[PDB]
């Protein structure tokens, strides 16, 4: 029903801590803008208006926040826990929620304020300014397509059916349609319907010193891109990061983490922007994806 | 200038290559029109250095 | 009666959407100003006024967005959907409409807000800000106009009647004159009275392999601009939008859109601004036009 505020240390990740700013004890209140700003570049001649490019511009979002404590020590300790929680990491996604949409923006803390005109039980209201990083995506699981073998029907599928030695007829219209392919379980189709700008994968290999990773192709079967490591083991998983703020690329075996980079192919890995096509697995067993796609307003 | 893998796939290595090629061997001639729309700006080049005073009040030692 | 404000995503165009901000559930409300800033470039020596060129500026209309919804998911789902509307398109047409006048200006979406200051079942009341590309344009159908041979009268009209071998007399005044011309069909005029800065035409060619467009005139007969093209087929239609921001020249054969910028003949087309005169159709068999003229206060 009504809108949900979240504030998490690192979505996506192990060590994730999240707080409610709409229902737990720190709470945010009036968000300043929500909303966005756009400089056009129209250069005017003789009255006729020319466009140029807009560029869409992010405005600090400043919250109202609110220490909702039982004694003076309470909300202290809210506050020397909520904003070092903010500080520790380098940056802080909050979540917008509402009966249509679950967006998210990472933010940076660009000022907090600490004053002592305090309420009943040393209650604490203060504001709190981000910077924006990036403005409404949504962060969401991507799988792969299966496809499966049509039905097999008298005198409309190809087979030699009925009376020895078999027969099919050209007929017009529903003549003969092929029923499916032997072995159909080959093809899997990881599909890209809409521009992904970042993204978070687990990737399993199969076999060692073989490029492990994946490649991406656009709509007409041409690679542009490509996440690809040529490892000395098989590594138990890989798990790669795309976010330009903390990129993460590292093999997994057992309980050990290995740093990734070096053995990367860096002429294969040409653009970290996704585009309309499919994805394909490189010497991999399986593969679990997590995709992030941004939205300028909702 | 263009960074480049080998092109035998036996070669490993990694090379810089300089550019004199065209996507046409025998270049052809284009007729295309540029609009102001465009943020047109006119500048005058000079290829040739040749003089610049026209005239010439030239003297000669007597 | 009242006057009528009216968002479309593209005019002029098979797919647009119209946003009704008077009537429907989103609202435009009290314009920032409708009105213009002009600078004369005015030098006073000694008391005497000497006057350069007036550069009429246009200023951002800042309106009070308004959503009327049933629910609180009903007026994001009406944010989500307007903005993103805005956005897809680069620039937005608002449509101005009064008693006495229907016109037009070409907006890009400068700044939206979005606060959490609800009304009742979630309302919101906030300021959408538009950059000016264009102000104020009539947006009218062009037609040629056809002429018709005068009556015969006897005596009046150049005739060997009456007695034989025929008579025409030579009076003053109403002596001898020409009835018509002989296939009067054959004149026609685009008549091109006041200057035009954009138009969209549906030209039909007659011939293929022959350079078939449009041909503009002065006042003196003698041509200014032309937009044709030399196909190798028939197209069933030429689709051109004069437009600056998205120009159009697109030949149409079936379902199937084809480029037809290279095939032009560069040359001709000197500019865009057409002036006070007449239009020609080269090869074309059927023309169908579309003319916007600007307006700086209305
Ligand atoms: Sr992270
Ligand atoms: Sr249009």
């Amino acid at each position: 029903g009504v809108r949900q505020y979240k504030i998490h240390t690192n979505l996506d990740g192990t060590d994730d801590k999240v707080w409610d700013v709409t229902n737990g004890k720190v709470r945010f209140y009036q968000p300043s803008n929500l909303g966005l700003q756009s400089t056009n570049n129209i250069w005017q001649s003789n009255g006729i208006g020319v466009m140029g490019t807009r560029s869409i511009t992010q405005p600090q979002i400043e919250f109202k926040l609110e220490t909702f404590g039982e004694s003076l020590e309470e909300n202290y300790q809210l506050m020397k826990d909520f904003v070092n929680d903010i500080l520790s990491k380098k940056f802080v996604t909050l979540e917008y929620q509402t009966e249509i949409f679950q967006v998210y923006a990472d933010l940076a803390l660009a000022d907090v304020t600490k004053t002592e005109g305090y309420g009943k039980n040393g209650t604490f209201s203060e504001k709190i300014t981000f910077d924006i990083i990036t403005k409404w995506y949504t962060y969401e699981n991507l799988t792969f397509d299966k496809i499966q073998n049509g039905k097999v029907i008298a005198g409309m599928s190809k087979i030699y059916g009925g009376t020895a030695p078999g027969n099919y007829k050209y007929i017009k219209g529903t003549s003969y349609t092929y029923y499916g392919e032997s072995d159909i379980d080959r093809l899997s189709r990881w599909d890209i319907k809409e521009e992904i700008f970042s993204f978070m994968g687990i990737l399993y290999p199969k076999l060692p010193k073989t490029p492990a990773g994946v490649r991406f192709l656009d709509d007409i079967g041409n690679e542009y891109t490509a996440i690809v490591f040529k490892t000395e083991q098989v590594q138990d998983y890989i798990l790669i990061n795309t976010d330009v703020n903390d990129e993460t690329y590292q093999g997994w075996k057992g309980t050990t983490a290995l740093n990734l980079f070096p053995v990367m192919d860096f002429e294969r890995y040409r653009t970290r922007i996704i585009e309309k096509g499919q994805m394909e697995l490189i010497n991999l067993s399986k593969a679990e994806f997590k995709i992030k796609r941004k939205a300028d307003f909702v | 200038t263009t960074i480049q893998h080998a092109p035998s796939e036996t070669d490993p290595r990694n090379l810089l290559f300089i550019n004199f090629a065209s996507r046409n061997w025998n270049r052809k001639r284009i007729t295309t029109r540029v609009d102001i729309k465009q943020s047109v700006t006119m500048d005058t080049e000079t290829i040739v250095d040749r003089s610049a005073y026209n005239f010439a009040v030239v003297f000669v030692k007597n």
